């Protein structure tokens, strides 16, 4: 019943240039024109506590900017977002080093996310412990395989208390025996009533773990609402998509394009 | 006045983050190298010799510098060189390739060019050391006046951090400013006291009396009379020292301005 | 019945340190005894014309050092490879550069590659075709979207003619619209009948894709022959490690790893 | 002896594939720069504005040199040597960087270093080129012996080419050697003719006599001679030619062979 975040239309415009003279002229002249491209348009939505929204949508959609513009670290060019909470983004490669060697990847990682220092004291081994590493947590990170980097970048990010989350394209890591506890934690994420935002392709996912559907087609929010409402329609329309020819398909991403460029 | 504040705050509660994220960097771009982090030590002692085979025995024959033997001369003024130049050319563009791992995290983003100073200012410490052991071999002592280190290597550690901080921000919003550092670190090296004095070879009234205008002009003298001439530096340089205090003072709050306009807006000049 | 790929008992051998006091006697000393980690332990599997054969396995295996091997990228400790034909590597990232626009990666990837400039000059309006990227392909790299970057490096390395194809963790790639495109061009490459070795843990796409089976288990190649023989003994030791406890997991991956590790 | 022709094989059928991996190199590192590629000339000449400044005005109060002016004699001394350190410097770390993005693609792994070297050799083609059209602009103008210019920049470039050629494999094999490169070049920059002439200041029969040793004093003497002074150089310095071409024969043979015994474990050492 109480709102934990609240987007009100929010913006996000890139200028685009194809040369450095374009580029010049822009900086330099206070009234100049240019190609400008709406990565979002007019986004607003509001979301509560508890809410698990899943964003989806095709490729260049404005899903990633609408999430960096939650989690902070992208500023609307209009609109404002307001948070109540704290917001923490599960992204496992952020802090991770390949020079450094896990046990020290995990203290620099967890001193880059604002810990202190007697918390990464405390809940260093349970992090070793989660990641099944072994000898090599002691090993460089750049001579691990992609699955032990990915297991401990996710066993690193997991451990952040935060009132809005925010996933990025994986509930889970790793081989079929390490995705169950990945997804026990993201459920216990849930279970705690957070605010969760997740942004994924992957709909089996989405339908077992959302509860509301946030559709984004173009730069603009198609849809908001129940998941059993909102994410029917997107397979509908994923259906529809492969049924049509390609002269249709381009049409149809012509008219896309269309409307989210524009001289200004 | 605000922005004071905040850079400020953000430097005094992240004390012991700027250390340890100084010592991680250290550890970082010393990483494959067999022999470590001496390197930091090694690098900078192989170019003292360079210099030392260069200024003092192809210039003036290796002649002493008021009474003090030109080796020990030169080895305390350029002991701080290779910290400036080093942070005012990594920090420069530390926002540049640092901004992208702590933009999801609530981080304070004012620290990252000043542990990125720091990750030289150690090696800066242990050179200092040697140098210091190395003047004592000769039978340069310390007397009461070293105790002028602890106002004038957190001076030179201020001033870059200073400057680091206004040019990170600068190389974020415009990428030309990052190849004007490498003219600029000349000018400042070459118009020193550094490796020459220009009083037994040249004009004093245009190039020496231009050269005070350089920060590194006190930081080499300051640390001479700290270290080799047992003198306090202050009684007769005070307006120097004023001045300088004034420009540390002028880098920072320009700095710290453009810091808070821009921050947010980061992720679009990268 | 022609052999492409000859694996002779391949052996990955790594040198283990904890200091660089260690890593320097190692080097300075002739008859240093260290500790050593079998990536790969006396691999022996030959692979004929038109086999596409699956690599499976826990995180950690050594798949990928076996795929690498393969490659020609990395050199066996011991023993002998011995290739019939050309090999190429999907690998969609390894030529991309975000400060390169779209058309300006696809000459260079491609130059990399090994095509010549008629080639490329050739087949570069097809590869902007596939990509779907529109006006984004006279675009920087950096300003895309993951989707869209993958998009362009697949439609780059889908383009290679080799003899023998290795092909990690991906066999399609983008949104749902355009998986269906990339599984018809990797089933076009089958349908030629090339020796294609693929690398993955999604057991749905290797069972549909692949005609036999390597699974690696421990540096070690524990069993390899058709797909309906190995793939369910693999299957059946998945769902058997979820049914241990903890403590009988960690002693697996404790005796595992105990037989990789060795002073010498 | 194998390794001298597969190394000259694959630098001769990859000449095109070298040209456009040196333009993309060029287009990437400037790519955020409001000025673009032209900061490849740009920051040259800044730099050269403050070696005229130091060790013109300074030293020798732009004092003349052989009947010509200070400017244009060091103008056409320094052309080269922005070159020389920028491929030596970029081209020891480049089979460490760019090993990775070519390891699964069947590459010449020896073009590399080449191609990151050539990515200097523009910037260096058109420096070069302004520094010709400025000696015209005082009543120095191009005489029969500049063709010479058609020998000696590709010896500089086949110099830092073979010198980068054995430093990029000994980086890989060992980091530290990128470490030493810094001093090395410093000893290169200051022992040469680029800045002054030991004849009128000092000793002439250890300083001086131990410059031709340096690579960079021919290179340097040679295109004055080419420009500024009107002279075939290759009459009175045969011996220096023949010794610098047998340093650059000995730095290939050294160079090819041990990147055909370690290419194959570079992952190894990376
Ligand atoms: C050798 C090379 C030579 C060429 C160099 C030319 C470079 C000049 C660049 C100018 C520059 C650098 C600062 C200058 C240095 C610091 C000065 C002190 C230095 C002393 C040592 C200053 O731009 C500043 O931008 C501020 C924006 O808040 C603005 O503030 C006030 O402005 C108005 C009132 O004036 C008032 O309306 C506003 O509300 C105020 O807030 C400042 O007045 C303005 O100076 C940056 O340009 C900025 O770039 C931004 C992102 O690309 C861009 O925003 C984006 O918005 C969308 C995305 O979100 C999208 O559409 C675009 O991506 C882009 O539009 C800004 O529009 C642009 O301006
Ligand atoms: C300031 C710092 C000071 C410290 C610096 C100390 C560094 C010294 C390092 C020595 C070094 C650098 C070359 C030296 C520079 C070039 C010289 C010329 C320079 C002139 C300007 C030369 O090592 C060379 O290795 C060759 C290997 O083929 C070897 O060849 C012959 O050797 C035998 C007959 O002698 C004969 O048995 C062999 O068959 C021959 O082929 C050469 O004789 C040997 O010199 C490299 O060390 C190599 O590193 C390799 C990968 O880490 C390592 O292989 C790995 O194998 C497994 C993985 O696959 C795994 O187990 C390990 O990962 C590792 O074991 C090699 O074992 C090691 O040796
Ligand atoms: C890779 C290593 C190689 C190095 C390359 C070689 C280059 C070296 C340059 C040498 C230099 C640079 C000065 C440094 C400036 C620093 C500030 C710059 C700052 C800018 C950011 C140092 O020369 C110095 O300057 C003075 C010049 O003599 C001299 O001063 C004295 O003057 C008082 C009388 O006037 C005297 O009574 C008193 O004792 C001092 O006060 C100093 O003692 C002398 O050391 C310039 O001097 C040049 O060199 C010679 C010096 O001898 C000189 O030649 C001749 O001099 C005598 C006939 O005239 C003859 O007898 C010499 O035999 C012969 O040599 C040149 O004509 C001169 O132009
Ligand atoms: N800095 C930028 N400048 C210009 N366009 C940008 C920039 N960053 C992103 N875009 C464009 O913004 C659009 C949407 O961006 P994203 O949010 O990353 O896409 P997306 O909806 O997440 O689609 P995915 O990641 O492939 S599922 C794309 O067309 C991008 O090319
Ligand atoms: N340079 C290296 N030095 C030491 N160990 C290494 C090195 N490269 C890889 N390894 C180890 O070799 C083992 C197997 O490597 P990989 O082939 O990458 O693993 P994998 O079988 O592909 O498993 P994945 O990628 O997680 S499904 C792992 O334990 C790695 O840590
Ligand atoms: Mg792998
Ligand atoms: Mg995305």
């Amino acid at each position: 019943m109480n709102v934990s975040v609240n987007i009100k239309n929010v913006t996000k415009e890139y200028r685009i240039y194809r040369t450095n003279k374009e580029r010049m002229k822009d900086a330099l002249i206070p009234k100049h024109k240019n190609k400008t491209f709406f990565a979002l348009d007019d986004i607003s939505l509001k979301a509560y506590e508890g809410d698990v929204i899943g964003l989806v949508g095709i490729n260049g959609s404005g899903k990633s900017t609408l999430s960096n513009i939650i989690g902070g670290s992208l500023s609307p060019t209009v609109g404002k977002v307001d948070r109540n909470g704290e917001v923490s983004v599960i992204a496992i490669s952020a802090g991770l080093s390949g020079q450094l060697t896990g046990i020290e990847n995990i203290e620099f990682k967890m001193l880059c996310m604002g810990f202190k220092r007697k918390e990464i004291k405390a809940m260093t081994p349970k992090i070793i412990e989660f990641s099944e590493l072994g000898e090599f947590i002691y090993q460089p990170v750049k001579k691990y395989s992609s699955g032990m980097r990915a297991k401990l970048g996710f066993s690193i990010n997991i451990t952040v208390n935060p009132d809005i989350l925010v996933i990025d394209e994986a509930l889970s890591v790793g081989d079929q025996t390490f995705a169950q506890k990945c997804l026990d934690k993201i459920y216990e994420f849930k279970e705690q009533n957070k605010t969760i935002f997740f942004v994924s392709h992957n709909l089996g996912q989405v339908r077992q773990f959302c509860t509301k559907i946030a559709w984004i087609e173009g730069g603009k929010l198609k849809d908001y609402g129940e998941l059993d409402d909102v994410l029917p329609k997107y397979e509908a329309f994923l259906n529809d998509f492969k049924k049509k020819s390609k002269a249709e398909q381009k049409e149809f991403r012509n008219k896309l394009d269309e409307s989210r460029f524009v001289i200004k | 006045m605000s922005a004071i504040g905040t850079v400020f705050k953000e430097h005094v509660k992240n004390f012991y983050l700027i250390q340890r994220l100084a010592q991680f960097q250290v550890k970082i771009i010393n990483h494959s190298n067999y022999l470590g982090v001496a390197w930091e030590l090694i690098n900078p002692v192989m170019q003292i010799m360079v210099y030392w085979m260069v200024f003092g025995l192809g210039i003036r024959s290796n002649a002493p510098i008021h009474g003090v033997p030109f080796v020990y001369w030169l080895l305390v003024g350029i002991s701080m060189w290779f910290f400036i130049n080093q942070g005012i050319l990594e920090g420069t563009k530390a926002i540049t390739q640092k901004f992208n791992q702590v933009s999801k995290m609530n981080f304070p983003l004012s620290i990252i060019p000043t542990y990125i100073v720091t990750s030289r200012f150690y090696g800066h410490l242990g050179l200092l050391l040697l140098v210091i052991i190395a003047c004592m071999f000769t039978g340069i002592y310390p007397s009461i006046h070293i105790i002028q280190l602890l106002i004038y290597v957190p001076f030179c550690f201020f001033l870059t951090a200073s400057v680091t901080l206004l040019t990170s921000t600068l190389g974020v919003l415009v990428r030309d400013t990052q190849m004007l550092m490498q003219a600029i670190l000349r000018i400042l090296f070459y118009f020193s006291p550094i490796l020459w004095l220009p009083k037994n070879h040249g004009i004093s009234g245009l190039i020496h009396e231009m050269m005070k205008y350089n920060p590194v002009y006190f930081i080499a003298e300051s640390y001479r009379a700290a270290i080799l001439y047992h003198e306090w530096y202050f009684m007769d340089h005070w307006k120097l020292m004023l001045y300088n205090f004034g420009i540390v003072a002028i880098f920072f709050a320009i700095g710290a301005y453009l810091h808070m306009k821009y921050r947010d807006q980061f992720a679009d000049f990268l």
